């Protein structure tokens, strides 16, 4: 897909090589958004492409919960990988479409 | 299990409440115009349907199927024959829908409910019992209800080397399990077809 | 967080156990009749240990 | 003899040593004996060139399951027997097919050709080269078809045919087949999977194949749906026409696994909620509030859109959210009505204007509504929905009620028990009763509530089903009840008759009255003294008391507890995948709510270039829909599969092969 | 923003030089690795000892990627050996003799020594190879001991201490082990079961893998039985003692070792015995079973009286036969279930009698055998232990039985030797009505012990022991009832007893014509709502006679909910808990019925109890036993390790790990080839 950046796919495959000769090159994934954030850019690209917006957050939200990213570049992996399994279970309550998917990441 | 499993009966009741307030209005309306009053007596009379809590009353009692609403109620004081019968197949109606249909489906629901909680029951039991312990593992109020900065520096650092020594134990314990449980496919068979097929054709270039 | 995994786990059990059973470690070494004797023969005197307290 | 002799009595044919060495030589798939084996061939030696083992393996089909390009490429050259070679190299999967294609007994059916072979492997690359060669499949005929020459063939040999038309379907069944050649491969799946499921009725025998077909399809549509990337491409999807008219056509040809997809739901919950964000954001009790305060503000809306459509408040009405949420207003307003109705001493009734004068027109915007949803379908889609039956049977009682409470017009403990006033009163309570359990058909839109709704729906038949043999059942010990105690029936100096009385008598005399006693005996609602006639006869009583317990036991121990039995098995295979069935329900009524007709509640309702431009919109968005979707297979197949023993052999030949030309070589 | 990826845990990189040394290394390249080991004796940046940040080295790699000669020439230049045999053996590689004899986040347990992960890994020759090198493993202390090191190791660290207890007891329950090491592998397999048994009950943490342990352990003595091939391997197995015995038979039956029972042909040497003396008793039409049947049913007093007079005649040696022993138990139980069916229906004297003397019609013939009861009974305490009279409901079932009987007895003759006038002026608790009441109960619970006879049937044996299983789960759900019960049962008894009447009635209590004072005390509101389960309380017991209109609401309220509870939510709970629990234990139903049937006959296979209940009132052999044991045994355990080997051989199962083997293969000999040629 399109909207996806090469380390985005490298946390996807959960390799910890890849990943550690990847975030050697000085590399940031896009924020993604709260649970609720509704701000000017938020309701402009769910209007724009909400199927790309929903693509876009799953894509980031398997990301960052892939154990290698975790394991490399946090402080605490415990306490990043309790807040995201928190994170995820209340997006999966939110977002409606992709239950089975946020409930598999968390 | 049973905490697990009450959420099956609250949607169960909460259909069986419209099933019941259906019922409840037919036979109030049927019956609104034919001591003891109502149905907590001996003689259980034609009254437990002359008011409308009095006919939720009523048909609330169906639902065991062991006569505790004997079927004398559906009989008109004034002796009227269809109106009777008619009272009689919406109570029937009502035992039919409910007792044989709908209980019967809560069971089988129950069933497979039961099937799905008892894979996860025991690491539920111990998550309950760890947050029974760890509530009462403070020293806030131990009576009975009758009775009733370097250092931090430091401790970052010790858990940064535990927890360093974690991911890199994690990290070579997950790449063995990964090297030791996965399947391999025909794309490997096909790398594997390439190399032979590289030796043949180099082999050849070189003689 | 309600993580049942983390908790349901061998190690955090038994360090929760070596917690919760404080001094009396060797209370899981007992019969289950002493256990059941030990726990009624503190359910009897419990006033008497909570004035002491 | 105390030793079983064996010997083969089917013999078949033996080959020579040489030949066998041939073989095997083959097998090994050897560059230099094999070829000097077809040079003395040449010559007139024992090696014959068309060599067939008695496990029908010639040296061209050992070597087309040898892949071998060499040594395949080595047998075609001196011209070896080609029979079904070219099948066996469609079965084995290989692209090398096409040398064969530039080029006893059959392990195939007659009718197989390459392209049905093609399809059943279902490889791209296959087919592909078999159509670009140039290949029509035959034409089936239709699931109802009248062909005298068909007719004539199934008369000859009806195996033959039936093995041909289950053949063809597979065929075009095949998703490659249908992403290759047809042109509108979504019309073409749905098209195909409703003539596979009618097959399957017809055809009751080969069920399981068409039922396998139908469902193979349906996951190819919802494949095909899953490889889309943006809104732009499903609103070019679900509009196209030749408004969701495709997605009407998903709804009308029940495919569960095409609406329930997560994209299509998207855009469905988009359109639901139109210009409403945050619902599911906000609090439950405070979606609940707005959901309260629409509903109770049901006539200022709906007043709106009758006399200013174009008012921002008649606009209101647009949003399809807050016309279900109005109907349901209406519906629940209607339900006080009738439970106020609920809540005099006159021959005939005077209409009873405070509560029960505005249910009379309601129930005619009722009627309407129904006579629209018969003019929207036909009847075979009324007659398709339990729901619609049973308002058309509320209707029917609404009607008959009004009618009655007129005849009673135009003309209590002293008139007839037909009279219209009693059976206009017991027809309305039904009414009633049916009216407020419609309430239970919009659990469909809540979440909590919907599967439950639709397990239940679809469980009813199995229900049903039991219930027959239990009719039968209760029949045939009614009839002994009736043969048994109908000669004392009682008479004289009863305050009482039947079990309906506070002491229950005369429960066995009639068969109605059988009926009636034999179906309460299930709830324990009969007596044990019900069974003792005022005789003597000690023994017809004791006759009568076995046969009543063994009724009891049959329909309590026995029956019940295998409606348990089997009401546990079908909620198993319902709730296996019910969100489907669920989602496809709720985009049913989604968009039965999306239509501009019936924007009213039933309250105060009584050229060619867009054409072209569409089209080629919906073609070029599908080229890229079937070429993600052929990457995401060739992907998929690449991986989670097993090698088995084809592969080992394979991949054990080419070190052999090799091997032996390194012998060569060296 | 955007989210920030800094490398926290710092792994050095190291020299590309060392990247290309572990290149060649995966890679199979010999000539690489030997050049760069020969520019490495130089001592540039390239180490012999560099350790890549994923965790491996190029010995680990070369331990990891086979190729022995690879290893043998890291071997010969000095790299560093930490753990690279115990990932040698862990990698299941018999090339661990280089390792062997040729020169902390260590990805292993500190407790784990070489034989601890051969046995952990199973693999019969890495085992052997280092037995017979000379190692010896810890020994664990017992399951429940006190002494100073078990709690010293556990007050310095506990989890070290359990995760060594785990491995060892982990180490010693391997089937490579125990055929190789122990002398006795089925009593090892034996004891070990049962420990490991005893530790999973004590040790609640780690129990998964205590009872797999145990599942293995009785999974490799069901193999070693299978792989037999002869009757006198079996007699010479089964019959083996420490010091037609059966002894280890017994044994394995005390060891409750299920499938060990349960094998074919442990089956089918127990009944060759059952059936002693027997020309085809299974090979019979099932009508003439059933005559023959009853014939040595009703034949029983005189084979009791043979055996009596002339133990050596052959029907007094027909009594000897197990199976006609049972037939003759069986006979006299239905017999005494006769007498008292008798004794129900013949009595028709005055019945009013105030001491009620016994009778010659059915007493002085029921208590004898009674008292043959009470003898047997006390036999069997005796001889087995305490424990095993315990282990079985069924016998703690006939004890009760027989203490009401003697209660009946000491009853009875207490009012013929005491209190020696119409039957309603006798008090309640008169000794006579005692004595009637218990005779009721104890006649109940012995018209129950035919259900315990039909283990042996074949068609519903599995039946009555699935039944058996899941009483225990259904006693688990009625404790819950229990604590329901007593809440609204106290909660209805402090409504209504402020509302206690008599006004001179009849009957009180639930049990009259006219239901009153339902919920007076505890103890009537117990039953009321006891009764209410099965809707015998009518709806009448919730009003009261006075108008209280909220008392009574409030009342039947609470009823109403009571009755929901119980039964449609705590009902339907247990239908939906039986059926998995039945849907659990169909599987083991079988095995679970041959265990107990083999326990019923070999219940009848000892020579005392021969008698029915009217009349229960050296070296040198033991070093040919065990000789023949050990050669046996021998072969039995070389049978195994073929078969265990060959099924190795045999699972259809290849990790990724085969075919980077295979690719590492072909890229060697590639390599070779192009440094030749
Ligand atoms: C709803 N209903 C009812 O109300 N009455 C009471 C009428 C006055 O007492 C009835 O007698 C009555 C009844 N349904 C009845 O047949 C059933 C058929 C199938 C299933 C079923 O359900 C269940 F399996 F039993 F659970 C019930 N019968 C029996 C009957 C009566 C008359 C005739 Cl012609 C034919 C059959
Ligand atoms: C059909 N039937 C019956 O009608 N009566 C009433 C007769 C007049 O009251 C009975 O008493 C009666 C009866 N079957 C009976 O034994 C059963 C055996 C097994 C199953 C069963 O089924 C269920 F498990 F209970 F569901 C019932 N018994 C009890 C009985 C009575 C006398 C004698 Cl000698 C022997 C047995
Ligand atoms: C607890 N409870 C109760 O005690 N009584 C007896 C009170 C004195 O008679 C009732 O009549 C009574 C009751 N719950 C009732 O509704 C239910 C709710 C949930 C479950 C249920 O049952 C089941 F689980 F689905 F099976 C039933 N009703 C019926 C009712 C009566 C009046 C009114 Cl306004 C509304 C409902
Ligand atoms: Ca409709
Ligand atoms: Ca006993
Ligand atoms: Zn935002
Ligand atoms: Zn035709
Ligand atoms: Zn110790």
């Amino acid at each position: 897909t399109m909207d996806v950046a090469p380390v985005i796919l490298a946390a996807h495959r959960n390799n910890y090589e890849i990943l550690t000769m990847l975030l050697k090159q000085d590399v940031s994934l896009p924020k993604p958004h709260a649970v609720g954030c509704e701000c000017t850019l938020c309701s402009a690209k769910n209007k724009k492409d909400s199927l790309r917006h929903s693509r876009f957050r799953l894509d980031i939200y398997r990301c960052l919960a892939s154990p290698a990213l975790i394991m490399l570049t946090e402080e605490d992996p415990i306490l990043r990988a309790f807040e995201l399994s928190a994170d995820l279970k209340e997006l999966s309550l939110v977002e409606v479409e992709f239950r089975n998917d946020y409930e598999e990441l968390a | 299990s049973m905490g697990q499993m009450l959420q099956d009966f609250g949607k169960f009741l909460g259909m069986f409440l419209l099933v019941l307030f259906s019922f409840t209005i037919g036979l109030t309306q049927l019956y609104d115009k034919g001591d003891c009053v109502g149905i907590f007596c001996e003689q259980q009379s034609n009254d437990t349907f002359h008011s409308f809590i009095g006919t939720c009353f009523a048909l609330f009692w169906y639902i065991f199927s062991l006569a505790h609403v004997a079927i004398f109620v559906t009989r008109f004081s004034y002796g009227e024959e269809l109106q009777s019968f008619v009272g009689a197949v919406i109570v029937g109606t009502y035992n039919v829908v409910v007792v044989i249909v709908l209980t019967k489906l809560l069971v089988a629901m129950l069933h497979k409910s039961f099937q799905l909680i008892a894979n996860h029951e025991d690491k539920e039991w111990k998550f309950a019992r760890a947050k029974l312990w760890l509530s009462y593992f403070d020293d806030k109020c131990t009576l009975p209800p009758p009775f009733n900065r370097n250092l931090k520096q430091k401790r970052d650092e010790n858990y940064q080397k535990v927890m360093c020594c974690l991911v890199h134990r994690y990290l070579t314990s997950m790449r063995q399990k990964m090297q030791s449980t996965d399947q391999a496919t025909v794309e490997n068979l096909n790398e594997l077809r390439q190399d032979l097929s590289k030796f043949r054709n180099e082999i050849r270039d070189l003689l | 967080y309600n993580q049942k995994e983390f908790v349901s786990q061998s190690n955090c059990q038994q360090f929760l156990n070596t917690v919760w059973f404080g001094q009396m470690s060797g209370y899981r070494r007992k019969p289950t009749c002493k256990k059941i004797m030990t726990v009624l023969t503190v359910g009897i005197f419990w006033p008497v240990l909570s004035l002491c307290y | 003899r105390d030793r079983i002799p064996l010997r083969i009595v089917r013999a078949e044919s033996e080959l020579s040593p040489s030949e066998k060495a041939y073989l095997n030589a083959v097998e090994k798939g050897d560059y230099a004996s094999v070829k000097k084996s077809l040079e003395e061939a040449e010559i007139y030696f024992k090696i014959n060139i068309n060599c067939i083992d008695p496990l029908g393996r010639t040296a061209l089909l050992i070597a087309i399951e040898n892949e071998n390009l060499e040594l395949i490429e080595l047998l075609l050259s001196f011209n070896v027997y080609v029979g079904d070679a070219l099948l066996h190299a469609i079965r084995k999967e290989v692209v090398g097919a096409v040398e064969l294609l530039l080029n006893q007994f059959s392990e195939f059916t007659p009718d197989i050709t390459p392209i049905i072979l093609a399809a059943h492997t279902n490889n791209y690359e296959i087919i592909k080269l078999l159509v670009q060669k140039g290949v029509s499949v035959p034409r089936p005929h239709e699931v109802r078809c009248n062909c005298v020459e068909c007719v004539s063939s199934s008369d000859v040999d009806s195996l033959r045919h039936s093995r041909s038309r289950l053949n063809i379907y597979k065929a075009l069944a095949s998703p490659s087949l249908i992403a290759l050649s047809s042109e509108d491969p979504f019309l073409t799946a749905f098209q195909l999977s409703w003539e596979l499921q009618e097959l399957s009725k017809v055809e009751n025998e080969f069920k399981s194949e068409y039922e396998e077909l139908s469902r193979q399809c349906k996951q190819f549509a919802k494949d095909l749906l899953d490889q889309t990337r943006s809104s732009r491409e499903l609103e070019i999807i679900l509009n196209y026409r030749d408004d969701l008219a495709r997605l009407k056509l998903a709804i009308k040809y029940r495919q569960k696994e095409f609406v329930a997809q997560p994209n299509c739901q998207q855009l469905l919950a988009s359109r639901w909620y139109d210009e409403f964000p945050g619902w599911r954001r906000r609090h439950w009790a405070v979606k609940m509030v707005t959901c309260f305060i629409i509903g109770l503000l049901f006539p200022v809306f709906s007043v709106c859109y009758l006399i200013a459509p174009k008012s921002p408040l008649g606009l209101f009405i647009r949003k399809p959210f807050i016309k279900f949420i109005c109907h349901t207003a209406s519906y629940l307003t209607f339900l006080f009505l009738l439970l106020l109705a609920s809540q005099d001493l006159n021959r005939q009734g005077p209409p009873p204007t405070i509560v029960e004068w505005m249910i009379l027109p309601w129930v005619l915007g009722f009627i309407w509504g129904e006579i629209k949803q018969m003019w929207d379908g036909g009847l075979q889609d009324y007659i398709h929905d339990w729901w619609n039956l049973m308002d058309f049977v509320m209707n029917s009682l609404y009607l008959a009620t009004i009618s009655l409470k007129i005849v009673a017009f135009v003309k209590r403990e002293s008139w007839d028990m037909w009279h219209p006033t009693l059976v206009a009163e017991a027809l309305f309570a039904i009414a009633n009763i049916f009216s407020s359990l419609r309430l239970i058909s919009l659990f469909t839109a809540n979440s909590h509530l919907g599967p439950l709704q639709i397990s239940l729906g679809r469980m009813l038949l199995d229900i049903l089903k039991f219930l027959f043999i239990y009719c039968l059942v209760l029949l045939a010990f009614a009839n002994g009840l009736n043969q048994l105690y109908f000669y004392y029936e009682e008479t004289k100096g009863l305050t009482c008759k039947g079990i309906r009385c506070e002491k229950q008598n005369n429960a066995f005399s009639t068969l109605f009255e059988t009926l009636q006693s034999l179906f309460w005996s299930i709830f324990g609602l009969i007596n044990l003294y019900v069974t003792n006639v005022k005789a003597q006869h000690e023994f017809t009583e004791f006759v009568g008391a076995t046969m009543f317990g063994t009724y009891n036991v049959i329909s309590l121990v026995v029956l019940l507890n295998m409606l348990i039995a089997m009401m546990n098995n079908s909620y198993q295979l319902i709730a296996d995948h019910a969100d489907i069935e669920w989602k496809f329900a709720r985009t049913k009524l989604w968009m039965s709510y999306f239509e501009e007709g019936g924007t009213l509640p039933t309250p105060f309702n009584v050229r060619a270039a867009d054409n072209l431009r569409r089209h080629h919109q919906y073609q070029e968005v599908m080229r890229n829909l079937v070429k993600r979707y052929v990457a995401a297979m060739i992907r998929d197949a690449k991986t989670e599969e097993g090698l088995t023993e084809e592969n080992f052999k394979e991949l054990k030949q080419d070190i052999s092969s090799f091997r032996f030309e390194v012998l060569g070589l060296l």
